[PDB]
């Protein structure tokens, strides 16, 4: 929709976040966690304020088969708007590993939500990469 | 119907269009969908319902488990007729979505309106019901997309579901001919079907 | 009523040509209205060379529109008026349409509940615009393409079909002011975004291969040769007469070798008209490249 | 006195699909005001 | 009367004299969602 992602700038309690919310769904070892990212938008640099884990359910047998609780991306999103305006639905971050083509279906789902484009952070809670072990 | 969860897939192929039940069949199926969920509420009120796409490549939760059919009519009442029917994946995440309930004892039921032929390899519906099966989800079609230009293959599908499960796997066959899709289904058994519990 | 005009059909139709006019009466009935839609698109895709167009499609098109898909309303009138050789025909028939959708929405919108109906719209505009460039009306022309254009970045994405005939009105304009490089680029733009529909065929290609050719030639700049191999046009054909001598000019650019181009060139200097006067041009080009 | 019976199905179904309508509209005033 | 489609007509007033009612309701139930956004 808006065009204006030129810089992503990305708090450190996100970071602390991600793999905060990867353990407390006991999802592990290839076993996927997609949550909501919040933050500002409709500027140049997008500010990823706070992430919050999602109902998601992963399946292996069929990599294009999962569950999202669609209602309750919705709900929990009214609640922290009181809390603080600033914050919108700004895209959903998942764990990795890796990127997939599964990916770009789920993206599709947040398009809806969003009236920005959707911001694909994917964290690697694991953090192998020697750097960076987060691209956007 | 007493401690049940049913969520219906309401599917809005391309053929769902076709004027065959007045006005259009679309239409008609809005007022299908209103007359079982009013009819399941009445009877038993933990019985209760969601709505979820059988059309689009990947299915979309429009609602959650609700004694409410103002929840449910307002997904409805903005939906889509260019989705298309991919029966072999709505299977395995219908599923899914039915792990959340209201309660535990009730049981797993999805009723699903057919408005287009199988989309998908017949030998693979055969492996993915004897999945459901398991976890003795049952199924029932109410049937009249797949005999509108192609033959029944359903029936080989709803033998092999059916096993002693919480409710078993039904055929309900409606013509496609002008009858009005919610008049058929009123006097199809929606609520005097029957499981082996 | 609409008997009477299927009869006629049927009659000046070949038996083969029969089952297709057969199938509209019966899926109209029988309230199908996906093989309504069906039956249809095979028509206009290749009875389009036959008039038979004519009395089938404005017929229809006036009358049980409502039923099919919008996209499919607005495909039959494209073929309709892709073989008319009348400008007031067509001009008429587009306006009429627009009239149409516009009520149609009211309805249709909280019936389905969702339905677009804006597909229509672009695509009645695109096809506006190119009648006056034929007419050689220039000026409005333009201004409805500019205008195209914005409307078009509002919205996130569009159907192949809708940004392919953006396109192709585009590059029209473009040959026809001899903006070489303009047409030549739009024209690739084209290729590689087209629409699923299969009114292109093999001659389309060949009258389209002309002046792609033709345009990169003259020019001292353009060198997207891999890219035209491999797009559709040139992939599938290359052993036609048009593809013998203009492909033997783009080997000859691409081997470097000026001795072969030398000798290909004087011969093609009588027999094409685009070639005699812009001699300058066709060796300029290949020293730069080499 | 035909076509004012065959007339009578047609408004007959009118009148559910007008009822549904209203429905949802109900719901949505009731869903607004709570917010505010 | 004996004439059964007399009688019938009595049910046809009131399905038509419904009707009218119920889109004077539809309008009016959707300006009313309005103002309450200008205010919300």
């Amino acid at each position: 929709m808006s065009l204006q992602h030129e810089k992503v700038t990305i708090a450190p309690l996100v970071l602390l976040s991600a793999l905060d919310h990867y353990e407390r769904t006991q999802t592990k070892e290839n076993k996927r966690c997609v949550g909501v990212i919040l933050g500002d938008a409709n500027s140049s640099t997008i500010r990823v304020t706070n992430s919050f884990a999602l109902p998601f359910e992963e399946d292996e047998k069929n990599s294009d088969v999962w569950f999202l609780d669609h209602n309750y991306i919705e709900n929990m999103n009214e609640m922290c708007k009181k809390i603080n305006a600033k914050e919108k639905l700004i895209g959903w971050y998942h764990s990795g590993p890796k990127l997939r083509a599964s990916d770009l279906k789920i993206n599709e789902l947040f398009k809806k939500y969003t009236q920005n484009n959707p911001l694909l952070l994917i964290v690697d809670v694991k953090q192998q990469g020697v750097g960076l072990p987060t691209d956007a | 119907m007493v401690l049940e969860a049913t969520v219906l897939v309401i599917d809005n192929s391309e053929y769902s269009r076709n004027g065959d039940f007045p006005r259009t069949r679309f239409e008609a199926q809005i007022d299908s969908v209103e007359f079982i969920f009013q009819a399941k509420r009445n009877s038993n009120p933990e019985n209760t319902v969601g709505l979820i796409s059988g059309a689009g490549a990947n299915p979309r939760v429009l609602s959650t488990f609700t004694a409410e059919f103002g929840k449910i009519l307002a997904g409805l009442h903005d939906t889509q007729i260019e989705g298309k029917l991919h029966m072999a994946t709505a299977l395995q995440i219908a599923q899914l979505t039915l792990k959340h309930r209201q309660n535990k004892v009730q049981h797993q039921r999805i009723v699903a309106f057919v408005c287009s032929p199988i989309s998908d390899s017949r030998d693979e519906l055969i492996r993915l019901a004897k999945t459901l099966k398991k976890n003795n989800v049952a199924v029932d079609i109410i049937n009249f997309g797949e005999i509108e230009q192609n033959t029944e293959l359903l029936d080989e599908f709803i033998a092999a579901v059916n096993n002693p499960q919480e409710e078993t796997s039904h055929l309900l066959t409606v013509t496609p001919g002008p009858r009005l899709l919610y008049e058929n289904i009123a006097s199809s058994p929606i609520i005097l079907e029957e499981g082996s519990s | 009523e609409i008997d009477t005009i299927l009869s006629t059909l049927r009659m000046e139709a070949d038996p083969s040509l029969h089952p297709l006019f057969e199938q509209f009466e019966k899926f109209y009935e029988e309230k199908l209205w996906f093989q309504l839609s069906e039956s249809l698109t095979k028509f206009f895709d290749d009875a389009k060379s036959t008039p038979l167009r004519l009395r089938l499609y404005d017929n229809f098109v006036s009358k049980f529109y409502d039923k099919i898909n919008q996209l499919s309303v607005v495909k039959y009138l494209l073929a309709s008026l892709k073989d008319s050789k009348d400008f007031d025909e067509s001009l008429k028939y587009l306006d009429d349409l627009k009239a149409q959708f516009q009520e149609l929405d009211s309805k249709k919108q909280r019936n389905n509940g969702s339905k677009d109906h804006g597909d229509g719209i672009l695509l009645i505009d695109s096809e506006i615009a190119r009648t006056y460039l034929l007419k050689n009306d220039l000026v409005k022309a333009r201004d409805l393409l500019d205008d195209l254009e914005k409307t078009l970045d509002k919205k996130d994405s569009i159907p192949l079909r809708i940004t392919n005939s953006f396109y192709s009105t585009n590059s029209q304009y473009f040959k026809f002011k001899n903006d070489f490089n303009s047409f030549y680029y739009t024209s690739l733009l084209y290729l590689s975004t087209l629409e699923p529909s299969t009114s292109i065929t093999l001659a389309e290609r060949q009258q389209l291969a002309y002046d792609l050719s033709i345009s990169a030639l003259l020019g001292d700049k353009i060198y997207n040769f891999g890219e035209l191999l491999h797009h559709p046009i040139m992939e599938t054909i290359v052993n036609d007469s048009n593809y013998d001598w203009l492909f033997q000019l783009l080997n000859a650019l691409t081997v470097g070798d000026f001795d072969k181009f030398d000798s290909l060139i004087k011969v093609q200097i009588s027999k094409i008209p685009i070639l005699a006067q812009h001699e300058s041009f066709l060796r300029q080009k290949i020293c730069l490249m080499t | 006195t035909q076509e004012l019976q065959t007339r009578a199905k047609l408004l007959d179904n009118e009148i559910r699909i007008f009822r549904s309508e209203l429905q949802r509209l109900s719901h949505e005033n009731n869903v607004m005001l709570e917010k505010i | 009367e004996q004439e059964a489609h007399n009688k019938a007509l009595n049910q046809f007033k009131r399905k038509l004299l419904e009707h009218r009612r119920y889109d004077d309701q539809l309008k009016q139930r959707r300006q009313n969602i309005r103002d309450l956004e200008k205010l919300y």
